[PDB]
């Protein structure tokens, strides 16, 4: 038994989301399993959206129901979800979950199989290259035994970027933070901590690639 | 409202 | 609708110890058909949720017997007898008796370790950003434990709540600490109006505020 969700990946606000869940390894028709859609918004837990029974009866979460339509095509072994008028808050991973049971105990049902999910980001942005900015300390903050440097990767779309330090040779003492979507664009940052004897006497460079915009930028961290 | 469970 | 309240929301443990997670529903989730549709799901880091327990106390096939579910009506408990590395992740209780079906907020079962103070570092805007018309100030708070931390920006002594973008790392796989990045973004003109920039943190490892500052003119 496998479940596979498909979705557009990116939408602009106000568009309609069309999701598909495709089942393998059993028959929706024969099994009479119910199917739900469940989502996980960015930085939140799980939320149940909608469920469809074998006979096409449906149930919805009132919080979103007015925007939701669930449907199925048994002959294709597929279940569908439409969500109208998407906006930023619909940025989430969408899971298809089978409400299976061990035969023939229809009443002892539960979400036994979940797919890998399909992620959606909702943004008005077109492809946008990041601005990459070196973060050097003020002079007072370079008097100790270590120094922390950083790199700010601001205002790009879509994900991902790849950030490395000295072309990947500098890996210890690095913290690269997950990207965050805000005002329709992503921002990411990374810090690296090295000995005071290392920098600024040796060079430290942030390397940033954003494949969607075909950009690659190296920013040397230079003392103020 | 109760969720439907078949038997 | 049925609120599902899990306690605690964060549960640090040592591997090999017992763990206990409580789930309270706001009303009875005994269904009219006689069953109580209380389920427990585990989402391991970077994976899909998986079923652990159904009908309050029945383990799903493949789930080890160190897991046990108990309770009745509104009062439910998940116990793990001896926590293993594959058990770490977020645990959700879930009721499927009433519509909307509802999850708890999730309980993160995480590795315990000794407290550690953040290494805090603050960064003025880069020359490059300033020339473009913007001004971001960045504060890193690195390698701290526990995860609970309050970060405040102050500009000329006044708290700045707006224009902030925060990001957090997941618990470190080797040293089990957390790190945070906070970016306060202004216009160049706003940045040039003000003098002192401060990143202030409250964490249990210090009896006083953890402060890093700079003056724009220095």
């Amino acid at each position: 038994v496998t479940l596979k969700e498909s979705g557009p990946g990116l939408l602009k606000p106000s568009q309609t989301l069309s999701l598909t869940c495709s089942f393998s390894g059993f028959s929706i028709r024969t099994s009479k399993v119910g199917v739900s859609w469940i989502r996980q918004p960015s930085g939140k837990g799980l939320e149940w959206l909608a469920h469809i029974y074998w006979d096409d009866d449906k149930r919805y979460n009132p919080s979103l129901e007015s925007r939701l339509t669930i449907s199925k095509d048994t002959s294709r072994d597929m279940v569908f979800m439409k969500i109208t008028s998407v906006d930023t808050a619909d940025t989430a991973t969408y899971y298809c979950a089978r409400r299976g049971f061990y035969g023939r105990k229809y009443e002892v049902n539960h979400f036994d199989y979940w797919g890998q999910g399909t992620t959606l980001t909702v943004s008005s942005a077109k492809t946008t290259a990041p601005s990459v900015y070196p973060l050097a300390p003020v002079c007072g903050d370079t008097t100790g035994s270590s120094v922390t440097l950083g790199c700010l990767v601001k205002g790009y779309f879509p994900e991902p970027v790849t950030l490395t330090w000295n072309s990947g040779s500098l890996s210890s003492g690095v913290h690269t933070f997950p990207a965050v979507l805000q005002s329709d664009l992503y921002t990411l940052s990374s810090s690296v901590t090295v000995t005071s004897s290392t920098w600024p006497s040796e060079s430290i460079t942030c390397n940033v690639a954003h494949p969607a915009s075909s950009t690659k930028v190296d920013k040397k961290i230079v003392p103020r | 409202a109760e969720f439907r469970h078949d038997s | 609708d049925v609120l599902m309240t899990q306690t605690p929301l964060s549960l640090p443990v040592n591997l090999g110890e017992q763990a206990s997670i409580s789930c309270r529903s706001s009303q009875s989730i005994v269904h009219s058909n006689g069953h109580t549709y209380l389920e427990w799901y585990l989402q391991r880091p970077g994976q899909s949720p998986k079923l652990l327990i159904y009908q309050v106390s029945t383990r799903f096939s493949g789930v080890p017997d160190r897991f046990s579910g108990s309770g009745s009506g509104t009062d439910f408990t998940l116990r793990i007898s001896r926590v293993e590395a594959e058990d770490l992740g977020v645990y959700y209780c879930f009721q499927a008796s009433l519509v909307p079906l509802t999850f708890g907020a999730g309980t993160k079962l995480e590795l315990k370790r000794a407290d550690a103070a953040p290494t805090v570092s603050i960064f003025p805007p880069s020359s490059e950003q300033l020339t473009s018309g913007g001004a971001s100030v960045v504060c890193f708070l690195n390698n701290f434990y526990p995860k609970d931390i309050n970060v405040k920006w102050k500009i000329d002594g006044s708290e700045r709540q707006n224009g902030v973008l925060n990001s957090w790392t997941d618990q470190d796989s080797k040293d089990s600490t957390y790190s945070m990045s906070s970016t306060l973004t202004l216009t160049k003109d706003e940045y040039e109006r003000h003098n002192s920039y401060t990143c202030e943190a409250t964490h249990k490892t210090s009896t006083s505020p953890i402060v890093k500052s700079f003056n724009r003119n220095e």
